[PDB]
């Protein structure tokens, strides 16, 4: 623990180093403020120092149950000969279902907003723009997987 | 010289809105509002006013300063003689 406490804290601070990664956890949390999803997911600093294993065995507990879990596997393997050796842990070990409630989420709010972190000593400055859209399941996610596509994208390095 | 490009140098400095739609034309802007017109009102009027009064009563002072003199003339000299 303390050891993997301390590697995230040195990473926590390095993260700064990949421009990337750190404007989106700037872009949801400024739609998505108020909901669980807007949030960093290594999470607040502080909160790794004050961490204690055993909020960890309640998470371990609390979602690590079946249906929460699901197996796959692709190869020479077929599908009995992984069920069958699939069969008795984790038939099982429980892996179990009760509830954690159910199935605890909310559809999150969406905010007309900006943000800015203004530092003009750097050569560049991203940027990143979006608007929100339908979930994982909806009919619609195909119709616009093509306008991105068709609109394309550039880089300095291509001969096209 | 290009305006917004390169005035000033500046780091570190972080900003948050809203659009316009996602908020209201009067948060309160009549009981909220109405103490910050008066306490402020105050600091002026300390420095406002008092010349104003100056004038208003020499305005006046004269005025009947000037309605006497002028007004009667068996004033002092009245028509005996």
């Amino acid at each position: 623990i303390e050891k993997e406490r301390d590697v995230i804290l040195q990473e926590l601070q390095e993260n700064d180093t990949s421009m990337r990664d750190v404007v989106f956890n700037y872009l949801h949390a400024t739609a998505f403020q108020g909901t669980p999803l807007a949030q960093s997911v290594e999470g607040p600093s502080e909160n790794v120092r004050k961490l204690s294993r055993a909020d960890l065995t309640e998470y371990l507990s609390r979602h690590y149950k079946a249906p929460r879990m699901v197996l796959a596997a692709a190869g020479g393997l077929e599908h009995r000969q992984l069920l069958d050796l699939a069969q008795k842990h984790f038939s099982g070990l429980s892996g179990t279902y009760d509830e954690d409630a159910v199935p605890t989420l909310s559809p999150c709010r969406f905010t007309g907003s900006q943000i800015c972190h203004r530092e003009d000593g750097l050569p560049l400055a991203h940027v990143a723009i979006a608007v929100e859209g339908p979930g994982w399941a909806h009919p619609d996610n195909v119709a616009l997987q093509v306008a991105n596509a068709i609109i394309g994208h550039y880089d300095c390095t291509y001969g096209g | 010289g290009r305006q917004f490009g390169h005035l000033t140098r500046v780091r570190h400095v972080i900003t948050y809105s809203l659009s316009p739609f996602e908020q209201r034309a009067f948060p309160h802007y009549f009981s909220k509002g109405i103490p910050n017109v008066l306490r402020r009102t105050r600091a002026c009027i300390l420095r406002v006013a008092p010349p104003f009064v100056a004038f208003y009563l020499v305005y006046t002072w004269g005025t009947q300063e000037f309605e006497k003199s002028k007004r009667k003339n068996p004033a002092a000299y009245e028509n005996d003689r």
